[PDB]
RNA sequence: AGCUACCAUCUGUGGGAUUAUGACUGAACGCCUCUAAGUCAGAAUCCCGCCCAGGCGGAACGAUACGGCAGCGCCGCGGAGCCUCGGUUGGCCUCGGAUAGCCGGUCCCCCGCCGGGGUCCGGUGCGGAGUGCCCUUCGUCCUGGGAAACGGGGCGCGGCCGGAGAGGCGGCCGCCCCCUCGCCCGUCACGCACCGCACGUUCGUGGGGAACCUGGCGCUAAACCAUUCGUAGACGACCUGCU
RNA sequence: CAUAGCGACGUCGCUUUUUGAUCCUUCGAUGUCGGCUCUUCCUAUCAUUGUGAAGCAGAAUUCACCAAGCGUUGGAUUGUU
RNA sequence: GGAUGAACCGAACGCCGGGUUAAGGCGCCCGAUGCCGACGCUCAUCAGACCCCAGAAAAGGUGUUGGUUGAUAUAGACAGCA
């Protein structure tokens, strides 16, 4: 049932707090609420965090649990994420939500005028679709 | 205290195979089929055995109330392949002390009549379970077989005709009268 | 202080309301549960008390004192001629219970049944159901009726009949006719509708109802009495006679 | 006492100088408290019970918060107390998880007030120490101490219940 | 809002979602609760049936036709709810009550509309997964509740209508996909637009 | 040719729980849910519209039957974004749980 | 005659969840266990039925005003208005649902060309996404390029279907008439540019009440009193009758 | 044979159906016993429905549970409860 | 403010605007937690919900949780199978 389990080496999303938004990868884990978070690449030093700001991401990294940080950050930068991160459908769902919230006025304007476009185009095929499927009359 | 796992694997014999539906489990036997859902228990269902069939259940942070479900999924997973191999069968013998019981098979041993229980004119018509078949045996003087592949139905069904002749209003410990579960057998021996 | 003596309770608490009936038929209030099984019968009838009588007849109860015996026993015996259906109502199943889903009447109304929806027949110009009427001859009524039917047909689950007695036959002053909704049991919608249909205008004789040594139910409105007293009101205990405020009374 | 986010404190006293001891011998003490001020009041308040001390008749020579020396490695404590229940007092030896000693004995105070319903005011710690995870006794702890630990987050509850307030797709759970 | 709120009931903590609603009528709000009997009451079932037991006896000893109304439908037990947190005895109270309509599976006013849920008042999140609950619908049938039977069998009429409904929606949508696909030479340029602008991932 | 304002509901005068200072309000805006951000909302002008009997004058318009009373957007009332008027004249107490528009004209952007 | 008496005669009821309790399977506690999860039987208890009344609660149906000016309804959004009541300032036309799982798509089977099963393909911090989607309003004149050209718009006609849980709603044909206009990017100018000011912009031809004119289709009734009856009754009310 | 049924020596409560204790309301007045009638409520259940136990063989009987729906009388004496 | 209350908690008072608190509160009535609050405990077939305060005891539980003490266990525990 389950794929993505807590554990050393994965790889988490920060939903909330301090550093929402960012990639942290698990060094420890303690008391089943918070584990020892050490996300070198993306600028978060070691620091206990509960994992209710934790969302289990597909990526696990291989390195012993109590690592020092030099390993994380070697075994990040090998086998790199960042690259990995940024080409899957989470993170541009993510870099969308960010340019969608900060689009200008004007650059309301313009999508609006291409949706307009690009929508009358779309119904037209479709009712033309819809007419080239209504030449159905068999038993 | 939350445990982190504990889990318990059974094993399922080739001659069956199990396919499994969120949290119910379909047993396909050689002797029948066996539906039974445990959605009212929050537990994780693998299976382990591309080549020997291993059903593993997994439970994650529960505490010592909820611990005790885990293996009580695993004893009716056993008791499934249990039935859907081998087969339930239970015998009930009669007892009496002067009013002999007379007991009459019904149609397809799915309904059973009880006429002269401690001689009174009343006659009790207990319906079984569905699936489940009743039937006079002729191995012994007084014995009744239910066979049936669910261990749930059948010993319900066995225990209705057992509590169905009660004594009432008489010292139960010597007025001894009434079909009680002998011993609680399988079919085919196997 | 508890009562010295406990002692049954006077008059039932199921008929609280003591009332004049806000009707003087008396409705049915509850038909038959139907089933599909059975074939289409009826369930209600319409009669009047003509009065009352005495028989002599043989017991056939085994076991018992009057055995192969002669009793008499007291009866009564209730007018009842055939009845005239003139309408039909469905009804359908709402989540707030039941509701005249569409009423379909027949033509050629009886002039007598006809008084019942005037007060005054008198004055009245007898103009009920004349142009309602008119739609069984034309195009675009008898049209309309049969999609009513088939609406009926496929949305209500029970149907039931209207039937007026026929008050000419009988010797009463009163000359109005007595409506009243009669459930039709027995079978599918389709085929209750069909032999409601077959008996718009017709006469249904009590032998088509009801049968011999069966068991029935009996509705109406009791014998009228008036204002009276707790002593004959509910039956309760009367006060003795030193009383000073009379004896005809409840002490507390 | 209150709570809070507890600190330790290194709290040094002694007797005021007196012409039967010129220098009274100092003492040390570990005080976790919400601030100095809580540290100080407490340390006479131990002093009193061990020694025949007094604030009045002694001062304290240093009040300083104690750093954790690696707060960036899991360790698990050992803490031994004592504290009173309705019906008598009683010794304790609780073991929890935790990066800093400070942490610890703010779990601690956390737990027994929740378990016990025993105020500050009643918990009485007298030693804190960081143990090896071997001589660990608790199973609480002990299932920790795994070097392939893995486990899910079955149940995910979610917590932005109000934002939105309305919407027309219930939540999802698995992930 | 100024439209008219539409909250599906299926799933929902009686007392958590009928807090909801009544700071909703409150604010000029109208809404509309549909499929009452889906609503669920935490605690187990039969503790849930002696509380309304318990209901039903409280009833005034000189005149109960005076005493408490005590009312069986689903929609009625989560209309009374509201009105208990809500100043019903005041012509504020009564226009906020009269801005609240309740039903009884989906009527036709509003079976052909889409339904609003609130999440801070579901069941699978504000209830812990091994805690017993109780269904309203199974409660008010065994308290005296008459409809129970053909709601279901008129629920049933309705899921089929809108499967077919709903299978026709997935047919324009899966027609809409392939279209999008022919119409690609000329729509890539708005496409592109909407790629910098977040819209269309 | 647009709304032009954003929707705000009037909930109720700023009270205790026995006490109802009537010189102040409470309003709700619509999409404003957090403390944080009603910062935007702070310091515009907000106005009270209706409907009477009689006619009255309009500004650059012809007489007709709308009123309308004016005030201002103070600070915000709690954590749920809630905020605080004052108004010319005191709300009347028929205006609760109906629209108050909110004018944008003071605007610090 | 009426009234009347266990002082005479008749009649008086079915179902469900369940308590106590007895059990099934089965862990906790590689044993047992009625219990923890899950099941069974179970009552003058409880609730419902049956019965009694019927909401400031709904439904269906009938007839709806004269032989004289005489009222009224429906169709016209037909015109001109008068008085009153105010709110509002885009819409979403819908699966079932589970949460220790889902969503979509595709190939084989059976279910009468479509559903549902099973292989396979994809997604799952929901993107075939309500944090969403659709429409999006300054208007016109030259004026090109793309979109289209099986196109749109008729308070334009006749017909068909679906929708009954409150269907008062939705959809589809055949005929006629308009524009080849509206959609996007460009060229070209014009409009009171009313000189900083607020209630502007919408539903909207809002709802309700009289009332003038104006066309067509129409219909010609009951209630109550009085009287009568007595299956009724203090009076009321109720049951009734009257070329 | 401690606990089928009983509970000495001790000990903790419950009830306001008794009698006490107090005097807070009523002294410009709340009609003071008992009986008759009549209704409702409570259970600490006398009997009835369903159960468990007994030194319950049956019968009779006792203890206990769910349980107040129904039932709990006619008379002599005395104003009497 | 304690729903309500001569004594309790806060605080004593000319008439007003603005701001800030006390005691107490912040699901709805009803102003405020519509915080992605923290840690645990607890299921009640009469749960529990705050000084006065408006209701409970002694005594039991193999329900569950924590802790103390003692003991057994790879020189093999414990339980099942002779
Ligand atoms: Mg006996
Ligand atoms: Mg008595
Ligand atoms: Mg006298
Ligand atoms: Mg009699
Ligand atoms: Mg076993
Ligand atoms: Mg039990
Ligand atoms: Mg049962
Ligand atoms: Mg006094
Ligand atoms: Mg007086
Ligand atoms: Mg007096
Ligand atoms: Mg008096
Ligand atoms: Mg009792
Ligand atoms: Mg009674
Ligand atoms: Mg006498
Ligand atoms: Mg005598
Ligand atoms: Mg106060
Ligand atoms: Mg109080
Ligand atoms: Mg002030
Ligand atoms: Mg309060
Ligand atoms: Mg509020």
């Amino acid at each position: 049932v389950f794929r993505r389990f807590v554990e050393v080496g994965r790889v988490a999303y920060v939903s909330f707090g301090p550093h929402a938004g960012k990639l942290v990868a698990i060094v420890d884990v303690i008391d089943q609420n918070r584990a020892l978070v050490d996300g070198p690449c993306t600028q978060v030093r070691r620091q206990a965090m509960p994992f209710k700001c934790m969302q289990l991401t597909d990526f696990i990294l291989k390195f012993p649990h109590s690592a020092h940080q030099k390993y994380v950050r070697q075994a990040w930068q090998k086998a790199d994420i960042n690259t990995k991160w940024a080409a899957t459908r989470w993170a541009k769902k993510i870099e969308a939500r960010e340019r969608k919230a900060k689009m200008t006025d004007f650059d309301r304007f313009k999508v609006m005028k291409a949706k307009k476009m690009r929508n009358r185009i779309i119904k037209n095929e479709v009712k033309k679709l819809q007419k080239a499927a209504l030449l159905k009359a068999s038993p | 205290m939350k445990t982190i796992l504990s889990n318990q694997t059974v094993d399922i014999p080739e001659n069956v195979d199990i396919t499994l539906k969120g949290r119910t489990v379909i047993v396909k036997g050689p002797r029948g089929t066996l539906r039974r859902d445990f959605n009212h228990i929050n537990v994780e269902l693998s299976l382990l055995g591309k080549k020997k069939k291993r059903l593993r259940v997994d439970k994650w942070w529960g505490n010592r109330k909820e611990l005790a479900t885990v293996r009580t999924i695993c004893s009716h997973v056993q008791n499934m392949i249990k039935g859907v191999t081998l087969g339930f069968r239970y015998k009930m013998r009669s007892v009496y002390a002067h009013f002999p019981i007379n007991v009459v098979i019904q149609e397809n041993g799915s309904l059973v009549e009880i006429r002269n229980f401690l001689g009174e004119k009343y006659i009790r018509r207990v319906r079984m379970r569905p699936g489940v078949a009743c039937s006079v045996s002729q191995a012994q003087k007084d014995e009744l077989i239910l066979e049936g592949n669910d261990i749930e139905l059948v010993s319900n069904s066995a225990a209705l005709i057992q509590q169905a002749t009660t004594v009432k209003n008489k010292d139960i410990r010597k007025f001894l009268d009434g079909i009680y579960v002998s011993e609680k057998g399988t079919v085919q021996q196997a | 202080s508890h009562r010295k003596f406990s002692a049954p309770r006077h008059g039932s608490l199921g008929f609280l309301p003591r009332k004049r009936s806000s009707r003087h038929r008396g409705k049915v209030k509850s038909f038959p549960k139907d089933d599909p099984s059975k074939p289409v019968h009826l369930t209600a009838f319409l009669g009047y008390k003509a009065g009352m009588t005495h028989i002599v007849r043989e017991v056939d109860r085994p076991g018992s004192k009057v055995n192969k015996k002669e009793v008499v026993e007291a009866v009564t015996i209730v007018e009842t001629p055939p009845m005239v259906v003139v309408g039909i109502v469905g009804y359908v199943e709402t989540p707030r219970g039941l509701r005249t889903f569409k009423t379909v009447f027949a033509e050629h109304i009886s002039d007598e049944c006809k008084r019942r929806f005037y007060k005054n027949w008198h004055k009245s110009k007898k103009k009920a159901f004349t142009k309602y009427c008119k739609k069984w001859q034309d195009e675009d009524g008898k049209k309309q009726l049969e999609k009513d039917f088939s609406s009926m047909k496929k949305y209500c689950q029970v149907i039931r009949v209207i039937a007026h007695t026929q008050m000419r036959l009988l010797p009463l002053r009163q000359k109005k006719a007595h409506l009243m909704e009669i459930q039709v049991n027995g079978g599918t919608v389709a085929e209750k509708l069909d032999w409601a249909r077959e008996r718009l205008e017709q006469q249904v004789p009590v032998n088509q109802v009801f049968g011999q040594d069966e068991m029935i139910d009996v509705i109406g409105v009791t014998k009228g009495k008036g204002y009276k007293g707790v002593t004959s009101r509910w039956h309760t205990k009367k006060l003795p006679r030193k009383t000073h405020r009379g004896l005809r009374k409840v002490a507390c | 006492k209150a709570s809070g986010t507890l600190r330790e404190y290194k709290v040094v006293g002694r007797c005021l100088p007196t012409p039967k001891c010129h220098t009274p011998p100092l003492y040390r003490m570990r005080i976790f408290a919400p601030n100095h001020v809580v540290a100080k009041s407490r340390f006479w308040y131990f002093v009193s019970q061990l020694k025949k001390m007094k604030k009045s008749s002694g001062e304290i020579v240093y009040c300083g918060q104690v750093f954790e020396k690696s707060p960036l490695r899991v360790k698990n404590f050992g803490i031994w107390l004592r504290y009173d229940s309705r019906s008598g007092t009683h010794n304790m030896y609780r073991e929890y998880r935790d990066l800093t000693t400070a942490g610890a004995v703010t779990q601690c105070y956390r737990d027994m007030g929740a378990r016990h319903r025993a105020r500050a005011h009643s918990i009485q710690i007298m030693k804190v120490e960081e143990i090896a995870a071997s001589k660990c006794r608790r199973p609480a702890v002990k299932q920790f101490h795994d070097s392939k630990i893995k486990f899910p987050l079955p149940h995910r509850v979610l917590r932005r219940q109000h934002k939105p307030r309305f919407t027309t797709k219930r939540p999802n759970t698995f992930f | 809002e100024v439209q008219v709120l539409v909250l599906d009931g299926r799933g929902h903590l009686l007392g958590r979602l009928a807090a909801i609603v009544a700071k909703q009528v409150l604010l000029g709000r109208k809404v509309v609760v549909v499929r009452c009997e889906g609503i669920n009451i935490s605690g187990n079932f039969y503790r849930n049936k002696l509380k309304y037991l318990a209901f039903l006896r409280k009833r005034m000893n000189t005149n109960p036709s005076r005493g408490p109304y005590h009312f069986r439908a689903p929609s009625r037990i989560f209309w009374r709810t509201v009105r208990g947190m809500l100043p019903h005895k005041t012509k504020r109270g009564q226009a906020a009550l009269d801005r609240l309509k309740v039903f009884d599976g989906i009527p036709p006013p509003y079976d052909k509309k889409k339904r609003m849920v609130v999440p801070a008042a579901l069941k699978v999140v504000r209830l812990k997964p091994t805690r017993k609950f109780a269904y309203l619908g199974r409660l008010a049938h065994e308290v005296g509740w008459k409809y129970q039977a053909v709601t279901a069998t008129l629920e049933e009429k309705r899921k089929e209508k809108a499967k077919i409904h709903y299978r026709k929606k997935k047919q324009l949508m899966r027609l809409r996909k392939q279209a999008e696909k022919n119409v690609e030479k000329k729509i890539d340029k708005y496409t592109e637009v909407l790629k910098t602008h977040g819209l269309l991932v | 040719s647009g709304r032009l304002w954003s929707k705000a509901i009037f909930a109720g005068y700023k009270r205790g729980l026995r006490n109802q200072r009537e010189h102040t309000a409470l309003l709700k805006i619509e999409g404003v849910y957090a403390r944080d951000e009603t910062e935007f909302y702070l310091g515009k002008r907000c106005a009270y519209v209706y409907k009477a009997k009689n006619n009255t004058v309009t500004p650059g318009g012809k007489p007709n039957k709308t009123r309308v009373i004016w005030g201002k957007v103070t600070r915000a009332h709690g954590n749920s974004g809630m905020v605080r008027a004052k108004f010319r004249s005191n709300l009347p107490a028929k205006a609760i749980g109906h629209r108050i528009r909110v004018m944008l004209y003071p605007s610090r952007i």
